[PDB]
């Protein structure tokens, strides 16, 4: 049950290493999002309204 | 036995207390908060028998004991209890005498005055500590998770207290205080255990009932699809062993308890959870503080290890919580072990010498001068 | 039971809800609003029992339900609750029926238009009232004072306004709407009360608060010497017994609660205080208006009505006030009810029948003419 | 960094100041005219916290702070804040010390005198600078778009000035100076908001508005007919992020808003608006005059740069002018930033050194000295 455990404790920390990890990627992955969604909303709507004020020429 | 005159730590709770010395990572007494007394008539003699037992006596010796805690739902309702609790933390077990130590003990943010006024009293008066600190346990909690953001759900067995902090700042309008702590859903699980045949009312059946749901409880990200199996199969039941070789099989019990933390209406709790509870305390922060505080949601106490905790709340958080806003919980190993770690921190910190109180201010002031001195 | 096709008038904010026809000089009746809810499994079977309770009943059975006010902070959201709530109003206490009867609602100048939109849109479509008008409060709390020139000071359980208006003109640029009312003052006490012993966290704990609240509570002339005595004795200590028999001590929070009017940091709110925003809508405003509105200083609404409050204002006023100029504080006796007498003056004028929104152009345009129609 | 004594040039409004250096085309850094301090009381220790917040560190940390601004309609009254905003401003980005180089700040041609003495004051004895010159903004502005003469409207945050120069030379007697500025519009903004149901009232809500309207706000080239469709369908509407992830659908309030700007009355002010204030400079100036003021309609300071306001100020000046005579307004995409521009260009003429009072001159004469020397 100690080699048992000692590989469960293993996989459990890690998996608890990996999930920080991923974890990790998630937050940056958010903010990658967020910054794709961010720079994408900025540059649709910057567009959006630079030609609906931009007519003129 | 220690080699400096460093501050204990003691954070003494309606459940357990963890003792130790400030500048270390780690409590070394660590006891339940309880007081046992006899029950029975002697019949030999010479049998030595206190009149009571502390912290571990007092389980040790409970098969004829009736045990009783000296703290209810956050504040001391037996001091001199607590200085039996203390004088054996202390002495026997970390081997110190509070005469050089000065110690910090903690508190909830809208906890009584009558209790910080009375832990500072005794330790003076009784112990003769040379200073005394009441600490936040919402500061020492953002202190050992890395922080001076965050709010901090401090869920163990008095009460939950839910309060946010900014830039080490108190947000105290925003403190939503909660009557649903442990010791509600140890009594919950008594009550649906009696349902499955196996009553649990007396002082060892009340200790056993709360190793059971330590051990076998948990919340999961699902109730309903979790309950819908684990009413249907044996397949989600696990057993407990009984101190005396007997056993219990505990089926959706096992979830429906905690569950009492996201639906309160389970104890008869006139309240929406503790999920509604945090999204308050950052929702009524200000609208460039709100941003800080949903991505520094700090589990903290007791309660912190149901599984599935803390994905749990980040879950019941976000759904409360506006989109593109990322809701994000701290719930480091060290949970709920981080009010004891805070206090180290804060006790030993040299920014914070002087805001210990010393015993000149004190019997000039007072026990009432915790209140103005500490926060 | 009216012979009269007198209007029907009525105040519907976030604490009570005052009634009676247009023509009075008071409300016929007055009682909180709100619409409460069973917490409870029902056990035993032909016990009648409703799915909600109204006003008085909420109350009433308030043992086992849980309390919602349908107004937040002056805007109605739970329009549901609220038709409840006319309902009752109208035909339980007053024994009316809006179809046969014009009916007149108040709000804040500043007040969301959504509110004026769907009190409009529910008493015509639901209660098939003839007419409707959504009158100013600020407009009804000076006629009922007997002012065309004035600071409106509606102090009351949801917002407090603070608007100057000339010669029955609106100066709106010098509206402070501020976000401290009567309401923050019963949550504040429950805080408070919980640093004495006595933790308030439920619905029913909240109505016994807002009841000391009421018969306690006062703000003083001088806070700080007040507090120095309430804080040192007994003296200026006054009990009160709750509905379960348990009695409660209370001292300076007697009026620190209060207090927050002139001091709104004690809940946490970025303000200078009622008597600042008071000063600087007067401020804001021609030097030919402020000689008028400085000396009628006019209170309506609760809060208004507690010792030392028209006091306090009028020195703090007149402190940051230049000299030779008078400085006033308008308090009359028809305190907390005057707004209601407003509504009854406003729809009782000559001058007011050509405001009412009609049910003909009210369907043909749909509830957004009352955003045209009444101001 | 920098190898000549070159005089430093900032530009303080009651909104942001402007500041680099004498001989450059632009501003090397912007900073808000703002000092914010903590609302709250401190629960942490050791978490560092500044008994003030200058500029960009008073926005980054203003979740719990209250922010001030030190200049008000052109003047400081504050000078203790504007002191650490001109180390901040001078020294922190810039990294220049102004004990080793010359410095020039502006103001209105009406602004009260004891705000140039102050400006004047400080700078020699708390900066110790070398030099000093208070300059007129409308000269400014006239400098850094190539004209001598026109009328410069410099509408920012604080106050409009309004003052035809020709030829060089001031024409005092047709200024029109107008207390309508940004600050007013913010203020307008947040109370029309209010009644779409965003009530706005801290610090932190304020600052929202004002970058709502930063981003969302116009003037329209024609107001009415732009807010027929506006107001009555959703097609020009826009949204807007606020700080929490919520968000805020605005309609005609974000050209109404604006809109004050010629339509003053909208504040409560006695105005026709900023066309007639211009048209009114021109038409008091002498016949021969005026045709090279109707050819020159200046435009620097905020506001400037709402989208259809270049437009909108040609048309609405062509409508009161007489037919026959050109009306040209000068608005470039530099436009607004001439006054920064200006400061740099005159304290970098030769023809201008003269001008520089010297720390010398100062302390023989005092402060009042900059009312004899500037202009």
């Amino acid at each position: 049950l100690s080699d048992k455990l000692k590989e469960a404790e293993t996989r459990a920390e890690f998996a608890e290493r990996s999930v920080t990890k991923l974890e990790k990627s998630i937050d940056d992955l958010e903010d990658e999002l967020y910054a794709q969604k961010l720079k994408y909303k900025a540059i649709s709507e910057e567009l959006d309204h630079a030609l609906n004020d931009m007519t003129s020429i | 036995d220690e080699d400096e005159t460093t501050a204990l730590v003691c954070d003494n709770g309606s459940g357990l207390v963890k003792a130790g010395f400030a500048g270390d990572d780690a409590p070394r007494a660590v006891f339940p908060s309880i007081v046992g007394r006899p029950r029975h008539q002697g019949v030999m003699v010479g049998m030595g028998q206190k009149d009571s037992y502390v912290g571990d006596e007092a389980q040790s010796k409970r098969g004829i004991l009736t045990l009783k805690y000296p703290i209810e739902h956050g504040i001391i309702t037996n001091w001199d209890d607590m200085e039996k609790i203390w004088h054996h933390t202390f002495y026997n077990e970390l081997r110190v005498a509070p005469e050089e130590h000065p110690t910090l003990l903690t508190e909830a943010p809208l906890n009584p005055k009558a209790n910080r006024e009375k832990m500072t009293q005794i330790m003076f008066e009784t112990f003769n500590v040379p200073a005394m600190y009441v600490a936040i346990q919402a500061v020492l909690s953002l202190y050992a998770s890395g922080r001076t953001t965050g709010i901090v759900l401090d869920s163990g067995d008095g009460v939950t207290h839910n309060v946010p902090i900014y830039e080490g700042y108190a947000l105290p309008h925003a403190i939503m205080r909660l009557d649903l702590a442990g010791r509600d859903l140890t009594d919950y699980l008594m009550k649906i255990l009696t349902e499955r045949g196996y009553s649990f009312v007396t002082t060892a059946e009340r200790e056993i009932v709360r190793d059971i749901k330590e051990k076998l409880c948990y919340v999961a990200l699902d109730f309903e699809n979790e309950m819908a199996t684990a009413a249907s199969s044996s397949s989600l039941e696990k057993s407990y062993e009984l101190p005396d070789g007997q056993v219990i099989t505990i089926g959706n019990e096992r979830f429906r308890c905690p569950e009492t933390l996201f639906q309160p209406s389970f104890i008869g709790m006139e309240s929406a959870g503790i999920h509604e509870t945090t999204y308050n305390s950052i929702m009524k922060c200000d609208i460039d503080i709100r941003k800080d505080l949903y991505a520094n949601n700090v589990m903290s106490g007791g309660t912190t290890m149901y599984p599935g905790i803390a994905d749990r709340m980040q879950k019941e958080i976000t759904a409360l919580a506006p989109s593109t806003m990322k809701i994000k919980i701290i719930a480091p190993p060290e949970r709920k072990y981080s009010v004891w770690i805070g206090g180290s921190i804060l006790a030993s910190l040299s920014t914070f010498q002087q805001m210990w109180i010393t015993k000149q201010e004190y019997d000039e002031a007072g026990p009432s001068i915790v209140h103005r001195k500490c926060f």
